DNA sequence: AGCACGT
DNA sequence: ACGGGCT
């Protein structure tokens, strides 16, 4: 996820 | 179809 | 550690 | 028919 918790996604 | 990781 | 998708 | 991408 995020970058954090990259998207999802990409 | 989709391409969230692969996009086929 | 954290996320499910459709042409 | 297919696996990607950093805080
Ligand atoms: C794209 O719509 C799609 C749907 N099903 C699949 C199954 C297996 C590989 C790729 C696929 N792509
Ligand atoms: C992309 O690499 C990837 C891998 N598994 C998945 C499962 C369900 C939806 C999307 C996905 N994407
Ligand atoms: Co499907
Ligand atoms: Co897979
Ligand atoms: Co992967």
């Amino acid at each position: 996820t995020x970058p954090g918790v990259t998207x999802p996604g990409v | 179809x989709a391409x969230v990781x692969a996009x086929v």
